[PDB]
């Protein structure tokens, strides 16, 4: 449950 | 002797990192001013981790594998480095001069005070202070450097991990890049037992991480200085 973290991953 | 590919690594590494810090330091103007009159600095300095948090972000996803492994662990290796790999990095700015962290102008440099005006006593401030100073002393190759923060960023131990078989191969690949760069590239005497000391810093980080996680639960305890942090900073650091 990380949408920012996993956004700037992608 | 440094094979291709470790030299290759290394030519990743130098530019993943001067894609990711600008030593200019010109993006602070963007960050609520620094005010130093309680919890002062927070506002600042929220922001200014939440800025390097997606710095060490870009920097990471350079890295030699990183991209090979799952985005659970990608996660996981990030939230738990992330505090880590910024102490680490704030290297190039902290000044043994007078003991704080040199960012262009007087208006971003900080020092003990400010860090205590952010929410932090000395049980962190004192060895983090101790921290960048041992750092300074091995007088690191900018190779080195950035050999370091991926070996950080990728560690097999991180609570969460689940492929930690891929991690570890991920990591020895690095390590033995540095191992070889030390030998093959740092002369001595500053090579003398370079590598050891530089892993041994990153025990002190996990101990400086762990403390860090307390009195960031202490201060993100009460809403009202939750409420000052950004959203990045509140999702990565829990
Ligand atoms: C505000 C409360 C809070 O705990 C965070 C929730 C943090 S305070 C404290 C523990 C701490 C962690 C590392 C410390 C610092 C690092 C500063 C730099 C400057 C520059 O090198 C940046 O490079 C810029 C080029 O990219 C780095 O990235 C970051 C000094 C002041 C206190 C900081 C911000």
């Amino acid at each position: 449950n990380h949408p920012m973290l996993m956004n700037l991953l992608k | 002797k440094l094979s291709e590919e470790q030299q290759h690594i290394i030519a990743i590494l130098l530019d993943a990192h001067h894609k990711t810090y600008d030593p200019t330091y010109a993006d602070f103007r963007d960050f609520r001013p620094p005010v130093r009159m309680p919890l002062s600095m927070l506002p600042h300095l929220a922001d200014l981790v939440s800025y390097s948090i997606q710095k060490v972000i870009g920097f990471a996803k350079m890295i030699p594998g990183f991209r090979d492994l799952t985005s659970d662990d990608q996660i996981v290796l990030l939230k738990s480095s992330a505090i880590e790999v910024i102490m680490l990095r704030s290297n190039q700015s902290f000044t043994m001069d007078d003991m704080s962290w040199d960012c262009g102008s007087q208006d971003y440099k900080y020092d003990v005070t400010d860090v205590s005006k952010a929410g932090h006593t000395l049980e962190l401030i004192e060895p983090l202070i101790k921290f960048q100073v041992g750092l300074k002393k091995l007088n690191l190759h900018e190779e080195e450097h950035v050999l370091l923060m991926a070996i950080c960023i990728v560690s097999p131990d991180r609570p969460g991990v689940q492929d930690a078989k891929l991690v570890e191969a991920i990591q020895d690949r690095l390590s033995n890049t540095l191992q070889t760069y030390i030998r093959c590239r740092h002369p001595p005497p500053g090579s003398h037992q370079l590598y050891a000391k530089m892993i041994q810093k990153l025990a002190d980080l996990r101990s400086l991480n762990e403390e860090h996680s307390k009195q960031y639960r202490s201060l993100s305890f009460q809403p009202e200085n939750s409420m000052k942090l950004t959203p990045l900073v509140l999702e990565v650091f829990g």
